[PDB]
């Protein structure tokens, strides 16, 4: 009998933004200009002599922590879908539903993402539990848009693993050597 | 190393609810042998 | 360069080891930690029970199978102290040396003092009873002889399985492919093949687990490393070379299947794919449910003899999960999902290797017994709270 209410819909029209997406072909926009391994300190160039190609962002595991990665609690981010080269890709991913941030992820990423020239406004919309923020003065690098993100189907090597690889005897042997030296209590 | 600590209806019946809700979401001679075996 | 990797990863096991003795006190009712000589191949409970109730507690009894070292391959017998609720130590003894390895060594239900003991390192089935383990004498230099030697495989066989209600009937599924169904009743001297009453050449690559129905005599299933499920009647005339059935059941190399004891409808398989299956008897075209949670190989699963919706699973990385069935489709809160999808139930972590194997104690309820790859035994039961 509790009333219910249903948060409104979001609708994203980047459809002025068509001469730009479309202005190299495909089969032409295979390799990325340039790549960067993101960490919390990484700062973009100014990117205007390459607008309409595409960059290629690989982040590690532990950056995707809401504990380890300080930058992702301040709240860096600003617009819907088209992002300032402010942002933090970390965010990015977050915000534009790749992964979650309550539940921890366990692979790489690698995102790929276009170079669009500025907006005359950045609009702020919450989604995932992530409040983008908002510009509405004039910006003065360029935006961002993901291309495409990909895991690593292998993102580290556990070495408990690399053991199971070994058979249980013949592995379980050397265990009790070790156990026979030891060398202390 | 041992630790002890001193301190039904409910679990039949959370079984039937198991067994109800899980069938509800359910829907060769081997087939013959099966519903030899089936009630 | 690799040292840095090994020594970090042996540091974090010990990390979730005290990190588990530390909260232990707030999670179960009972821990005791073994630490026995040698690497415990395998465990299996026993029906009987002794209660001392005015001493106040009871004694169960368990049968292992070690490794003193290479070639040194034994069996004992343990009893085990269970505190009382109607008004503390494990013991070690009857330790007879086994000709060979031990894989898996099985009692007869209805019979405890057979038990059909197979290895990794050799093709023969051998059978022990009553006589060879008290004919047997510690004094002795030579180990003992079981009641019979079976062999028909040509490859180890991985593991073996009696007949709950059909009088001394046995299986054995072996690295050859080949299964095999033996009648002890039917012996004759002159004729050790004569217990051979069927061999099946089914599968396509080693089979990991065959094993048969709980209340049926007719019911087998078998799983191998070609991703496939297997069931087999042996009463069948083709089923020497064809199954009742042949299902791709995962897609990774199938470890082991649990059978339901309560419910003859139901069973289980894990898989190296991380992923454990359910199978229903009448709608095999469709896989049951899908229950994740481990992330790398899953290695045997079993279920509660007492509760059919419990299921427990263990796997390579240091965990055993038990899972609640009753918990399919429910509503969870959004911190609720951190642990994993609702019908998980519980985990236990306070091993420090891959676990061997598991085993409930029949005759006291969420009780599970583990051995380890460490030297380590385990009886645990978690708390009322989690499931009173």
């Amino acid at each position: 009998q509790v009333r219910q209410f249903v948060s409104p819909i979001i609708s994203i029209d980047n459809s002025a933004l068509e001469p730009f997406l479309n202005r190299y072909p495909a089969s032409e926009s295979l390799f990325p200009v340039t790549e960067y391994e993101y960490t919390p300190w990484l700062e973009f160039p100014l990117l205007y002599s390459s607008i309409g190609k595409f960059v290629r962002v690989t982040i590690d595991i532990k950056w995707l922590n809401a504990a380890i990665n300080p930058r992702l609690c301040r709240r860096e981010i600003w617009g819907t879908d088209v992002y300032t080269d402010d942002s933090d890709i970390a965010t990015i991913l977050a915000h534009c539903g790749c992964f979650s941030l309550l539940k921890p992820v366990r692979k790489i990423a690698v995102v790929d993402l276009y170079i669009l020239p500025p907006l005359v406004h950045y609009k702020g919309t919450r989604k995932n539990q992530i409040e983008s923020r908002s510009w509405s003065s004039r910006q003065d690098g360029i935006s961002l848009k993901i291309k495409e993100v990909t895991w690593k189907p292998a993102c580290a090597s556990i070495f408990e693993n690399s053991i199971h690889t070994l058979t249980l005897e013949e592995r379980l042997q050397a265990r009790l050597e070790l156990s026979r030296s030891s060398t202390f209590k | 190393n041992v630790y002890i600590n001193s301190y039904d209806q409910s679990s039949q019946s959370k079984k039937q609810n198991r067994t109800t809700n899980w069938r509800r979401w359910l829907e060769a001679n081997t087939d013959i042998k099966f519903f030899s075996e089936t009630t | 360069q690799a040292s840095e990797e090994g020594i970090n990863q042996e540091k974090c096991i010990n990390e979730e080891y005290k990190i588990w003795k530390k909260n232990s006190p707030f999670l179960y009712d009972l821990i005791i930690t073994r630490a026995l000589e040698w690497p415990c191949m395998s465990l299996q409970w026993y029906p009987e029970q002794q209660i001392f109730a005015e001493h106040g507690y009871t004694e169960q009894k368990m049968f292992l199978g070690v490794r003193a070292d290479v070639g040194k391959y034994l069996l004992a017998v343990a009893s085990i102290q269970l505190p009382y609720l109607n008004q503390l130590r494990v013991n070690i003894s009857n330790l007879y040396s086994h000709p060979e390895s031990v894989c898996s060594a099985k009692l007869m239900p209805q019979d405890d003092s057979c038990v059909a003991t197979v290895g990794n390192y050799h093709n023969d089935v051998l059978v022990f009873d009553k006589e060879s383990f008290e004919s047997y004498s510690s004094a002795s230099e030579s180990p003992l002889k079981p009641k019979y030697r079976l062999t028909k495989h040509t490859q180890p066989c991985t593991s073996v399985c009696w007949n709950f209600l059909s009088k001394g009937t046995l299986v054995s599924g072996s690295q050859d492919a080949t299964l095999s169904c033996w009648d002890l009743n039917a012996y004759n001297e002159s004729d050790s093949a004569s217990v051979l009453k069927v061999h099946i050449s089914s599968h396509e690559k080693q089979v990991s687990d065959v094993r048969f129905h709980y209340k049926h005599q007719d019911l087998l299933a078998s799983v191998s490393y070609d991703q496939y499920l297997h069931v087999h009647d042996i009463r069948r005339p083709d089923a020497s070379t064809k199954p009742a059935r042949s299902v791709h059941a995962h897609s990774g190399p199938i470890h082991s299947v649990a059978f339901n004891p309560h419910n003859d409808f139901i069973l289980a398989t894990c898989s190296t794919d991380k992923t454990i299956a359910l199978w229903d008897l009448r709608n095999l075209n469709q896989r049951l449910h899908t229950l994740e949670g481990h992330e790398d190989i899953v290695t045997k699963i079993s279920f509660s003899p007492h509760e059919e919706p419990i299921l427990a699973s263990t796997s390579a990385d240091r965990r055993t999960l038990v899972w609640d069935l009753s918990r399919i489709g429910e509503d969870q809160p959004a911190e609720e999902a951190q642990d994993g999808p609702p019908e998980l139930l519980f985990m236990h972590g306070g091993h420090t290797s891959c676990t061997i194997d598991m085993d409930w104690c029949p005759n006291y309820n969420w009780t599970m017994a583990t051995a380890a790859e460490d030297n380590i035994l385990q009886i645990w039961t978690p708390s009322r709270s989690i499931w009173g």
